[PDB]
Parts: C-alpha cells; sequence; structure tokens
C-alpha cells in the first residue's frame, strides 16, 4: 500500500495513522520522510 | 368438599374474569384474549384494556 | 484528521463523549424501533 507522505497533500486513513501515531501535522511529517529519506522524490512509502 | 372458583390470575387474567362474572351468568359462552400488548404506536399509557 | 493532532487527555476525553452521546443516541433509536413490542419500553430506564 502506498502512503501519500507529501507535505502538500490529502491521502489515505493511513497517513492519519502515521499522523496520530508520531503527533504531527502534514508538513513536519514531509520533513520526517526527508529525513528518512533524501534521495525520495516524491512523498511515497513502501508501506513494509 | 370441593371448590371451583371463577377467579383470574392477579393481573389481566383476573380483569377478564371480572367482567365476565360482572357482566355475564355462570354456565355463559364467550371470547376471551390471551395476549395482551401496550403499542408501539399511539400509546403513552404503558396501561391496556 | 482533526482527531490525529491530539494529546492522550483530549483523546481520553474524547471516547468519553463519544461513548456518551453515542449511547444516548443508540438507545433511543433502539426503544423507538427495532425494540421488541412485547416487553413495555417507552423510557431510557425501562430500555436499562
Amino acid at each position: 500500500e502506498e502512503i501519500d507522505l507529501n507535505s502538500g497533500s490529502t491521502g489515505d486513513w493511513r497517513k492519519t495513522i502515521l499522523k496520530r501515531a508520531f503527533n504531527i501535522d502534514d508538513v513536519s511529517l514531509f520533513r520526517l520522510l526527508k529525513i528518512t529519506d533524501h534521495d525520495n522524490k516524491d512523498g511515497k512509502i513502501k508501506n513494509n | 368438599k370441593l371448590r371451583i372458583i371463577h377467579n383470574g390470575y392477579e393481573g389481566q387474567k383476573r380483569n377478564q374474569c371480572n367482567l365476565m362474572n360482572k357482566y355475564g351468568k355462570l354456565g355463559d359462552k364467550f371470547i376471551v384474549y390471551t395476549s395482551l400488548g401496550v403499542n408501539p404506536n399511539n400509546s403513552s399509557n404503558k396501561l391496556m384494556f | 484528521v482533526l482527531t490525529a493532532g491530539l494529546n492522550s487527555q483530549q483523546a481520553n476525553t474524547l471516547h468519553a463523549f463519544l461513548d456518551e452521546s453515542r449511547s444516548a443516541a443508540l438507545s433511543t433509536y433502539y426503544i423507538r424501533q427495532v425494540a421488541k413490542a412485547a416487553a413495555a419500553i417507552k423510557s431510557r430506564d425501562d430500555l436499562y
């Protein structure tokens, strides 16, 4: 399941799962992803 | 000495039964109703005839 | 999305208010409809 963590996007309930799990808004969540992978061109997550 | 009494079990039976005695003599024949319910609609009483 | 951005206290008070208003609506629906006509269920207490 591909998950949209793009700063500028509303995504699946799954994005929301990430949001409650980490207590973060969409913006900082995107930053967090960028700290995870700097080569990730789009806010997509393998979900693994 | 044997006793036969027509009185209803306290509750509806006794009411029906009391109607039977007041308004008809013994040996009389008539219709009675086993199950009485309060209506889902049109009722505010929690009471039944 | 709104719920996700909450600390545990607001979360607890959320599940609380939800369950309360819910029990209210669910019970008054189960009294008004879906209740077997035999039992005289005309009040909340009677539902209890």
